[PDB]
RNA sequence: AGAACCUUACCUGGUCUUGACAUCCACGGAAGUUUUCAGAGAUGAGAAUGUGCCUUCGGGAACCGUGAGACAGGUGCUGCAUGGCUGUCGUCAGCUCGUGUUGUGAAAUGUUGGGUUAAGUCCCGCAACGAGCGCAACCCUUAUCCUUUGUUGCCAGCGGUCCGGCCGGGAACUCAAAGGAGACUGCCAGUGAUAAACUGGAGGAAGGUGGGGAUGACGUCAAGUCAUCAUGGCCCUUACGACCAGGGCUACACACGUGCUACAAUGGCGCAUACAAAGAGAAGCGACCUCGCGAGAGCAAGCGGACCUCAUAAAGUGCGUCGUAGUCCGGAUUGGAGUCUGCAACUCGACUCCAUGAAGUCGGAAUCGCUAGUAAUCGUGGAUCAGAAUGCCACGGUGAAUACGU
């Protein structure tokens, strides 16, 4: 392993950060306790939600998150019912009171951590890695996309020895800061061990 | 509950419908049991439906209601709130927007009388109430002639003021139209504001001549407003202008400004200059007294006044483009609007051209209006005119209407319009001279 | 003789954040110092970044802390009610001092 | 990126067994505070007082304590079962695909050829035509100018000066940080396939990827990490889990790696005295004054910090002396007396003072870095951190030699 995390050297140019606050030598540190603890919660609990991205910003001992999610039903519920349940909660972990806000993700298959979690899935529902992957891939070019890389790797269909697979059609450049990259990973706990799952996506040259 | 076949009755306690009742297939949204037995579940024995209206006035004792979202209507003056009516936790009306106000006379009492009469945005018909809301305007142009807001006092004096002769028996609209009927038989002038708007400030000294309301351009006078609002679109001082008075007006000498701007506005034209220019002028407001003490109104363009008044305190020459007027504040600019006769600013800008080059046809509509004979005439081929007139002239109102006719050519015959201009005029009667000489020669 | 502290994690924030504050403020009763570009903070931050070994391969980051000052000298005691109201967003601390 | 215990995963001894840590059940008490006794330590026993909320009058929430079973736990093995992360060749310039053509086929062609660049960089040629990853560009910083603003930053044009930007004052200038501009072989001359391009010249603060940093392709080494974390399999489940105390991670006939300080007169020593950048600070930095030779201690201002503090930069320059002496070099080591930190400085911190003064008089075979603000040297700050660097990370000051050439 010897690239660079291609959103961590474009967060200070094109894609924002995830969490946007201030805080001196004391409350920084146990901030950033409080920023980790809620979004585990979160993201186990709406799991079956298809959440893509989590955003903190804290007015002023207040707290508002802002959660990217493709489906807006579950994440919702039925006459606006989950939501407030969510509510307390977040600010129960925080100590102070949060506010909620549910962002659609239009254009699913094109966000790289839902194609991640999705592709995820299939894989610990043993259909099999090829017909998977390239499913996964062909969607964006089909749906109007312009970079897409996709990886695989590590005791692949129960393999004995590890292997990495990547797949890439149409124009991925890392080395250029101005394109603009959504990427996040993710983890396949299948029987066998971890399948490591890794996704570019490419969109514009601004 | 919703889309389940399970009741939440009294406490947290859930329950069901005995399955011998006939209602038991068809659930209502509402039911009232008999007996609760606790067999293998919760079972109401005999069911019916009722209507939850029904139940608020017969457990007047047991209603526990929740008022949220306490927020101050002005259509009715006071304040509303969603009530929530519960028995035993149950939620009986899940919302019911009525009267705070009504409700509680505590905090609503500051309310109205913060919100109808300080700040007063009131719809209504009371002479005071009319008669304070002109004298904070009379004070608010005060303040937009000073470019200072400290000389009005604050609200919360203006509160006080009402607070210590309205009575304690107020505590809503309706309340106070009560108050307001027994109380202006007695005393009108009470709740009408006195005049101690302006109390030590200093800036309350403000002059007259030194902030005029209306500009004299030639035989023509023009409207002034005035405004403090920095960086608005409609920020400075306005001059309003009548339509048909375009045609007599023009930009010379118009940037001499009320003579309360002069000192910093020659502060910024100075100023605007680049910094070798702006280097030989140190202090700035030293050399704009030097400079004010010297100068007279109107008597030279702007710009040459202060090229040669400068040249005389040091000897550079400053040329006319070294000044810049991006660098001129907007409100230090003088708006422009034309107005009509019922105030209707149709066109603005902060320049006269502004107005000129988009007001040429409305500008030629206003004068074809006023010219109901006709000298404008159309398919003309011989001169059958006598002593075409040098300069139409009518009268509207106060102002007289001043426009130049002329002849013009048509390709197939000659045609008189009007024109604004008097050099428009000349070229076009030029070539209709030449297109009725064509015609008439053999 | 109000002092308006902005401290921020981005320029392309605190410009709009320091703008609306000023334009606020002079649109109420004016004479409001400009708001000063004050020495920014770099926390530079050197990190180890394989697991067991190699202690010569690491990460440099930083913090950039926007430092901004905003003076107020005269009276102008009208504007600060509408000053508290202008809810500018996460990105700036604000600090007023008298 | 910091072992006195703690850390600590090691050892020995005393100790526990649904557990030190999670979730589910049941019971009782809110929680918590003070005191004493034995023990190296984890127990047992008192006194005080709990008892807030929540009206559906009850309970609920937190917490403690007790017990059963589902269960927990492991820095235990496997990096040759894994993910993730990282080194490496190597910042090397190459690594491929789609379609076509050739060859039965493995494959080739594109990517070879002439030039040319640092570069499959570009031009031309060409059974190739295109495309992708790579290169470069855009990222940051530094090198010059302009616009904006000018606090705590600055003092030129004005005065008073308490001589101190001290003040009034001023926004010029430095500077500060935002937005622009500026360097693109842009222009000229020659060479060169009328090419790409090269050499030289002007202009310019900067001229030929301006300089430095970020940026590391396809992949190699079954490379390193199961002890950062997650993780499949396997192992223990009264012990490979858990608590506590003392010792060990710091030993010592030796060998190596990487550094520090020296062997000195381009120096040592003493005095006077000149010039910075960068960074940190609230459980913190810690002014002044006093006391002590000193370590520091008291007192105690200001500072969440362009103001205040760390904080006197040192080489230097000028004086006086030393005089080639294992020395007025060097400072290891050792004894005593002390200072701070922290429950605690024996093992096993850091520093001061007095006394001593090892080897060492330029390093064998060999070996390393360095192409310019570099090498060398001189100081400074940071992180970790109660206390702890000659290590790392960053900063300035002085500031080189040489490159014929392959």
């Amino acid at each position: 392993g010897q690239k660079v995390h291609p959103n961590g050297i474009r967060l200070g140019i094109v894609k924002p950060w995830n969490s946007t606050w201030f805080a001196n030598t004391k409350e920084f540190a146990d901030n950033l306790d409080s920023d980790f603890k809620v979004r585990q919660y979160l993201t186990k609990e709406l799991a079956k939600a298809s959440v893509s991205r989590i955003v903190i910003e804290r007015p002023a001992k207040s707290i508002r998150v802002t959660i990217h999610t493709a489906r807006p039903g579950i994440v919702i519920g039925k006459k606006g019912e989950d939501v407030e349940k969510l509510r307390k909660v977040v600010a129960d972990i925080a100590g102070v009171p949060a506010q909620i806000n549910i962002a659609e993700v239009r254009k699913p298959e094109l966000d790289a951590k839902l194609v991640a979690d999705s592709i995820t899935s299939q894989l610990e529902r043993r259909v099999m890695f090829r017909r998977a992957m390239k499913r996964a891939v062909q969607n964006a070019m089909r749906l109007g996309a312009k970079g897409i890389k996709v990886e695989v790797s590590g005791r692949l269909g129960g393999a004995e020895i590890a292997r990495t697979e990547w797949y890439r059609e149409g124009r991925v450049p890392l080395h250029t800061l101005r394109a603009d990259i959504d990427y996040n990973t993710s983890e396949a706990h299948t029987t066998y061990g971890v399948i490591g799952v890794k996704v570019w996506i490419f969109k514009g040259e601004i | 509950d919703a889309d389940k076949q399970e009741y939440t009755g009294a406490r947290n306690a859930r329950f069901s419908i005995f399955p011998g009742s006939g209602l038991f297939k068809k659930p209502p949204k509402w039911v009232m049991v008999a007996e609760l037995v606790e067999t293998s579940r919760l079972w109401g024995r005999i069911a019916a439906r009722i209507d939850p209206e029904w139940v608020e006035p017969v457990a007047q004792h047991l209603i526990k209601r929740t008022y949220s979202e306490p927020h101050w209507e002005r259509a009715q003056g006071a304040v509303m709130a969603t009530e929530k009516v519960t028995v035993y936790g149950l939620p009986i009306v899940a919302a019911r927007k009525v009267n705070y106000s009504q409700i509680d006379p505590a905090l609503c009492r500051e309310l109205f009388i913060r919100h109808a009469l300080v700040e007063g945005d009131w719809q209504t018909r009371h002479a005071f109430f009319r008669e304070n809301l002109k004298l904070r305007a009379e004070v608010e142009e005060l303040e937009h002639k000073s470019r200072r807001r400290d000389i009005l006092v604050d609200d919360e004096t203006l509160f006080e003021f009402y607070d210590q002769r309205i009575s304690h028996d107020v505590i809503s609209a309706r309340h106070f139209d009560s108050w307001w009927k027994k109380v202006s038989r007695e005393t009108p002038d009470l709740l009408n504001f006195e005049k101690s708007m302006l109390i030590k400030e200093g800036a309350e000294k403000i002059s007259k001549l030194d902030y005029p309301n209306f500009w004299h351009q030639g035989n023509l006078k023009l409207r002034l407003s005035y405004q403090f609002e920095p960086g608005a679109d409609a920020d400075g001082v306005t001059v309003h202008i009548p339509l048909p008075l375009l045609n007599q007006v023009e930009e010379s000498g118009f940037e001499w400004q009320i003579p309360g701007l002069r000192r910093e506005l020659v502060i910024a034209l100075i100023k605007s200059l680049p910094k070798p220019v702006r280097r030989n002028f140190v202090p700035a407001p030293n050399y704009a007294e030097a400079f004010l003490g010297r100068v007279k109104p109107l008597e030279l363009p702007l710009l040459d006044s202060l090229e040669r008044e400068l040249r005389r305190m040091t000897g550079v020459t400053v040329d006319r483009e070294d000044w810049h007027w991006d660098q001129v504040p907007d409100h230090l600019k003088i708006t422009f609007r034309v107005v009509d006769d019922k105030n209707k600013k149709l066109k603005e800008g902060r320049s006269l051209q502004d107005l000129k080059d988009a007001l040429k046809g409305k500008v030629q509509e206003t004068l074809s209006a006023v010219a109901d004979d006709g000298i404008e005439q159309s398919g003309l081929h011989i001169w059958s005119f006598g002593q075409l007139p040098e300069s139409y002239e009518q009268k509207r109102g106060n102002y007289k209407v001043k426009a130049w006719p002329a002849l013009v050519d048509e390709r197939d015959s000659v045609a008189i319009k009007l024109f604004d201009n008097p050099l428009e005029q000349k070229q076009a009667m030029w070539n209709g001279l030449r297109r009725l000489l064509l015609l008439n020669i053999p | 003789r109000i002092r308006i502290r902005l401290k921020a994690f981005d320029h392309r924030l605190i410009d709009q954040a320091t703008a609306e504050i000023v334009e606020t403020a002079k649109r109420t009763g004016a004479q409001v110092r400009g708001p000063i570009p004050l020495p920014t903070r770099k926390e530079r931050f050197t990190v180890l970044i394989s697991p067991h070994v190699n202690k010569d391969a690491r990460d440099q980051y930083e913090i950039r802390t926007h430092l901004r000052l905003v003076d107020i000298v005269e009276p102008t005691e009208k504007t600060v009610d509408a000053l508290m109201r202008l809810d500018l967003a996460a990105g700036v601390d604000v600090q007023i001092s008298l």
